[PDB]
């Protein structure tokens, strides 16, 4: 399997419309060798998905956001279950793979009475702490604090990527203009222009929090060269026993 | 393809798929800019990007979108582009649109709209078929009004009746009567579905040609009077009467039967004043006597088969004559050269109803264009899908050759190195179609899927020889990718010391039977022992390409590997049919007969919605008969609809939650047994 | 004659008074201090040396570009001090300066802190007050969060790490709090939650009060999230004070022994 190999059926996978999902497990088949994928716990918290591929012949750790279960929303079961996986795959030196697509964390009186701040603070230790490399595409959409937990640039990620349908914001384009505008009673264009501006993946690339904005056909090829790169990465942590993580 | 004469700047294409694709390549060798019609979901399709201007043209819909006139009428407004191609189907029919646009400034390539009022209805067609003094199906002229008179009508023209529905396509409010309480049953039922297929609530009853051979002759026209025959077509290998296999020239029509057909053909179209291309369609007995059926006032969607032995750009003399210049080509230019068949491949379920039509994605796809002798025309790309809301069609495949044989050899080749995964297509009943003993013979009929599968489409039966040969190319790829599993890197820490295994003892489980294979390795050949019989398998070995090509005792053979499980099971597609076999070594099968068969409750009845959220719509009721894989009640989310799908299969028993409802992470939804 | 002396002191008279007078006099009447009371509370007297009080936010957007909208220090006041002679680094969050929501200043201001405090080697207290992430700042308020998540989480094991939640806590503001090694609440005061009552309304379809869905009583009874809940916000910094005491200063440094009667 041919480390270059394009994927141009991967250029329309992501609906035009918000409101429409699509299956991730398509876009990991499509990007890795031979589209051989082992999925770990397939039938518990399906709106993440973790597993074990192989890219150009050298094993990678899996994590992605699933729009068709929960709209890829994050929760107290897929939180521990992306938390484990990555820090397995950081512990035995096997570079992660992130694909995302999250509107944030699911709400709801059950999730807070649950405990929902512990197991995302879960999630968002386990990112932060790998020394592993780390490869992240952002697909359609990253929201807020979920976008932060979803292995960013700004956790020591190595490279990042958007495509084109990507989008960037601290909340949805509804929320941000009624707290923006209190009062200005001109929902209509004020909402028009947020969403001309911010709902693109523009204010993330002008910062440089995205190495580039990649076509989506040339993303295994992309993946292939930065894997070939990151494999030499050392980095150095203050000393301690072991870490508190927040279980 | 001189570019020297003058030629029309501007031509807009109002049709989409192959014919789009087709006519925009032929406009751009031509040197002609070009624009290109959609709706909104076909806004990345092959045609959009392949023409020079796109225009959105309405929703998803075909009444909406390509069957919207007024749309056509702004779309061409704005492009102001100089002339307008149909293609086939969609408006290429339809007398209002040509008026409409040929009004203001708009040509139309194609023919006048005298002319397909002429032929457009079956009565005043066979009336001046019948003036047009050539030959026409034995029937009673006018339309029957009552079951007694059709009866009546029934006892002087032949035993064996067909009731056939006034205008319309498709092979629609058609079928075939043989008694008089038959014939009248079927009268009436015909009148009770007439007003509702098409309305026109004209029927014909007439004689039924047993054994017919539905031969096509393609005629091209001017305004300056002048017709040619191009050859002729085949088109009989059919199912719900519509055409999947059809070849350039005929076996059965020698020289003297051809020029009669012709001549009767470019009679008809003088007649009727054509000025474009045209099909005139036929049914021939074995007595070698033809009767007029129909002729097509379009573009015919089979014809590029008739290009390869003319050589001639039908799309191009079409907008030559268009233009107004007469044809350059005399009677004596249109010849016979080599032979081609072509097949049309299409996404649907062959092994129900010899087709059904199916949606996906397509997750692969590729064309074997490097192959000799080989055409394609398809206007579909990776990452397209087939939607509900237009024609299953994928491709046409075009094979052409120096003679019969080797076209079909060629055509077999191109249907094994023709790679399409992600919905279920119809190439296995193809190959069987081109290597059935009596096609290659050519007895061929209408009714040949008829009695060639009369219990329907059940795959390949394939013969011990080649089930040696499958199972031996099965136990080469297992036993390729047990040891491609053993090279790691070296790791100098601990170093890998790889197995001494010499034989691989295999236990194979095909259809309902179990075969013991002893499989040996000496570099790229693999020596394989199928129950005492010795192959021979040799090949690159390459386990990542979706084609491998194999060798079995000198004999070359392409296979695809669509699945493979560590647990054994694998679909081989092997001569066009996909096999599931299931290897496993020869302990593992021992072991296996302790395992205990269990059985499936197959009662998924309690899928959830994701969200805490409310319903949106509710898309089934109680009792529709929906099984499985297909909306049941779609529910709505911070930003995403969920597509909420059924449960097990079956018929839905109840759905009783409705739109807004207040859930509390889930809800209890479509229930099954 | 010059007038960079007056501009000065100018500056200091705002920074000191926050987000103007009527605010604090706001703060106070739902029972609530303010940043700079907070730190005098907690550290010894006279040992609070502040470090970055001029710090502006530089956002230019949504005309917060205007005089009106521009705050030194900006809703944030860091710096270091002694609790019983032992160093400490801290911050407190100013509710009155844009609802105490972070900004890439008060993120900024944050991570200095906490990169000193990881290069010397003294715990970090985070009296926490935000509305959580500033709209109008844009993207940069998230990558501010995730600079300071990196931190708690780099930190962690290194030096000890306290949260006490002093008000309504909401958005990512919960994240950093989660990653300390303890957290304590204040009763009726403060809350914790990442999704708003009204968006659970329009979500979940529940009637749900604020201080039920995100309370201390909530957090410390059922949640599992914070570790002690206090009276008032005088209660519940005498009783960090104590709970310090008992930590070592450093995971390099044995437990601390006190003399023993
Ligand atoms: C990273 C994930 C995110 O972006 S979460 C963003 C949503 N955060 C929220 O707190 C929802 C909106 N805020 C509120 O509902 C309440 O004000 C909160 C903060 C929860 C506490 O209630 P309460 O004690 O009544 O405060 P308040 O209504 O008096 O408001 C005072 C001023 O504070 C401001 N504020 C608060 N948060 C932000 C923020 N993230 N961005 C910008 N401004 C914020 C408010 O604008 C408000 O302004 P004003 O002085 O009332 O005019
Ligand atoms: N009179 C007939 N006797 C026997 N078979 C017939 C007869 N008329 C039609 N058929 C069968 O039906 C096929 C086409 O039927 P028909 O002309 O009704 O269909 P259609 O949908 O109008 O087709 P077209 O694409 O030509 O408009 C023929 O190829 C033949 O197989
Ligand atoms: C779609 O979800 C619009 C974005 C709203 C985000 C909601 S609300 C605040 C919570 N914080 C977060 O990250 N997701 C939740
Ligand atoms: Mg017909």
């Amino acid at each position: 399997d041919p480390s270059d190999r394009l994927v141009p059926e991967l250029d329309t996978i992501v609906p035009l419309e918000s409101t429409k999902a699509y299956n991730m497990v398509d876009i990991i088949h499509s990007v890795v060798d031979e589209r051989e994928f082992f999925e770990i716990m397939p039938n518990y918290a399906k709106n993440i998905i973790v597993g074990f591929a192989r890219m150009n012949g050298r094993t990678v750790g899996i994590v992605g956001n699933q729009p068709k279960v929960a709209s890829g929303c994050l929760d107290i079961n897929s939180s521990v279950k992306g938390a484990r996986f990555v820090r397995f795959c950081d512990a035995f030196n096997i570079p992660l793979i992130t694909f995302v697509d999250v509107p944030g964390f699911l709400p709801g009186t059950a999730q807070e009475y649950g405990g929902i701040i512990r197991h995302g603070a879960k999630l968002l230790y386990a990112f932060a702490e790998a020394t592993v490399p780390k490869v992240t595409v952002i697909t359609r959409k990253a929201y807020g604090g979920a976008y932060d937990v979803m292995s960013s640039k700004h956790l020591c990620g190595d490279t990042n990527y958007a495509w084109p349908t990507a989008e960037i914001a601290v909340m949805g384009a509804k929320g941000a203009v009624e707290i923006i505008f209190k009062g200005h009673e001109n929902v209509e264009a004020a909402q028009a222009e947020y969403i001309e501006k911010f709902a693109n993946p523009f204010p993330a690339a002008v910062r440089g929090f995205v190495d580039d904005i990649i076509q989506p056909s040339s993303t295994r090829a992309r993946i292939c060269c930065d894997l070939d790169v990151l494999a030499s990465k050392k980095v150095q942590r203050p000393w301690r026993k072991h870490a508190n993580i927040p279980l | 393809y001189d570019p020297n004469e003058k030629t029309f700047d501007k031509i807009l294409v109002a049709n989409r798929g192959e014919i789009a694709c087709r006519v925009i390549r032929t406009c751009k060798k031509m040197g002609i800019k070009t624009v290109a019609i959609h709706s909104d979901v076909d806004a990345s399709s092959v045609h959009v990007k392949m023409a020079d201007e796109a225009v959105c043209v309405g929703p998803a819909p075909t009444s909406k979108s390509y069957l919207n006139m007024d749309a056509i009428m702004e779309a061409i407004k704005k492009t102001r582009a100089q002339a307008v191609h149909p293609g086939y189907g969609f408006l290429s029919e339809n007398k209002e649109f040509a008026r409409c646009l040929a009004a203001e400034d708009v040509v139309f390539i194609g023919p006048d709209t005298h002319a397909i009022q002429a032929m457009g209805d079956k009565i005043e067609s066979k009336l001046l078929a019948k003036k047009a003094e050539v030959n026409t199906i034995p029937g009673f002229d006018g339309v029957v009004k009552d079951a007694e008179e059709a009866v009546r009508i029934a006892r002087e023209i032949g035993y064996p009746v067909m009731i056939k529905a006034s205008a319309g396509g498709g092979g629609k409010g058609m079928r075939i009567a043989w008694d008089d309480e038959e014939t009248r049953d079927g009268f009436r039922l015909s009148s009770q579905e007439a007003a509702s297929s098409f309305g026109d609530d004209r029927l014909l009853i007439e004689k039924f040609i047993d054994n017919p051979r539905h031969i096509e002759i393609q005629v091209l026209g001017d305004k300056h009077g002048n017709a040619l025959w191009l050859n002729e077509r085949e088109c009989s290998i059919q199912r719900r009467n519509q055409k999947v296999v059809e070849e350039a020239p005929s076996i059965f029509l020698d020289a003297e039967t051809r020029r009669a057909m012709g001549e009767q053909a470019v009679a008809l179209a003088r007649a009727v004043k054509y000025s474009s291309a045209g099909t005139v369609e036929f049914l021939v007995d074995s007595k070698k006597n033809f009767y007029f059926l129909e002729m097509n006032t379009r573009l015919q969607v089979e014809h590029p088969v008739t290009e390869c032995i003319t050589g001639l750009d039908l799309v191009q003399e079409m907008i030559r004559v268009a233009k107004g210049y007469p044809l350059r080509h005399k009677q004596a230019d249109i010849r016979i050269n080599g032979w081609a068949v072509e097949c049309r491949v299409y996404a649907e379920d062959p092994y129900k109803s010899f087709g059904l039509p199916s949606i996906g994605r397509l997750s692969q796809y590729q064309e074997p264009l490097h192959l000799p002798g080989v055409r394609v025309d398809s206007g579909i790309q990776p990452g397209s899908d087939i939607s509900i809301y237009y024609d299953p069609m994928i491709s046409k495949l075009i094979t052409y050759g120096s003679d019969r044989t080797e076209a079909l050899k060629r055509m077999a080749d191109a249907l094994d190195n023709y790679v399409i995964r992600g919905v279920t297509h119809n190439i296995a009943l193809l190959r069987e179609v081109i290597i059935n003993s009596r096609f290659v013979k050519g007895d061929i009929s209408t009714k040949f899927l008829s009695d060639v599968y009369p219990d329907g489409f059940k795959g390949h039966m394939l013969t011990k020889s080649e089930k040696n040969q499958l199972l031996a190319i099965a136990s080469s790829l297992f036993v390729a990718f047990q040891l491609r599993a053993q090279h790691f890197q070296e790791n100098s820490r601990m170093p890998v010391i790889k197995p001494d295994i010499a034989n691989w003892e295999l236990s194979v489980k095909l259809h309902d039977k179990v075969h013991t294979v002893v499989a040996s390795n000496n570099g790229s050949v693999f020596s394989v022992e199928v129950d005492g019989s010795k192959l021979n398998v040799t090949s690159t070995w390459n386990l990542a390409s979706p084609l491998l090509s194999v060798s079995v005792d000198g004999t070359q053979r392409t296979v695809q590997c669509l699945s493979r499980e560590a647990g054994g099971n694998m679909s081989i597609q092997f001569l066009g049919t996909v096999y599931k076999v299931n290897i496993l070594t020869r302990l593992a099968a021992e072991l296996n007969k302790f395992m205990l068969e269990k059985v499936t409750e197959d009662t998924s009845s309690v899928l959830r919605s994701p969200m805490p959220g409310v319903v949106v719509a509710v898309s089934v009721k109680p009792g529709d008969a929906v099984a499985e894989g297909q909306e049941i009640c779609v529910i709505e989310a911070m930003k995403m609809q969920n597509s909420m799908t059924a449960g097990k299969t079956g018929t839905v028993k109840s759905v009783h939650c409705q739109a807004g409802d207040t859930v509390g992470e889930g809800d209890l939804l479509v229930e099954l047994e | 004659a010059t007038s960079v002396n007056e501009r000065i002191e100018n500056k200091r008279r705002t920074a000191l008074l926050g987000g103007g007078q009527r605010r604090i006099d706001a703060q106070h009447k739902r029972g609530k201090l303010t940043a700079r009371e907070r730190i005098s509370l907690l550290l010894d007297p006279g040992s609070f040396v502040e470090s970055d009080m001029f710090v502006e936010h530089r956002c230019a957007d949504f005309g917060m570009a205007a005089d009106k909208n521009k705050f030194p220090g900006d809703s944030v006041v860091t710096g270091r001090g002694r609790i019983n002679g032992r160093l400490v680094y801290v911050f407190s969050q100013d509710f009155t300066v844009f609802g105490g929501s972070l900004s890439g200043a008060h993120a900024q201001k944050i991570c200095k802190i906490m990169d000193q405090a990881i290069t010397v080697g003294a715990p970090v207290i985070g009296l926490n007050d935000s509305g959580g992430a500033r709209i109008q700042e844009g993207v940069e308020s998230l990558a501010g969060y995730a600079d300071i998540f990196l931190r708690n989480v780099t930190a962690s094991g290194v030096i000890p790490q306290i949260s006490l939640i002093m008000g309504p806590c909401a958005g990512g503001a919960v994240y950093s709090p989660a990653l300390t090694d303890f957290t304590f609440m204040v009763k009726d005061t403060s809350y914790l939650f990442i999704t708003g009552p009204d968006v659970v309304k329009s979500v979940t379809n529940e009637d749900v009060t604020q201080e039920e869905l995100g309370g201390a009583k909530t957090h410390t009874t059922m949640s599992g999230v914070a570790h002690r809940a206090f009276e008032n916000d005088v209660d519940a910094l005498c009783n960090l004070r104590d709970f310090f005491n008992y930590l070592p200063l450093s995971s390099q440094d044995p437990a601390p022994v006190r003399e023993c009667h």
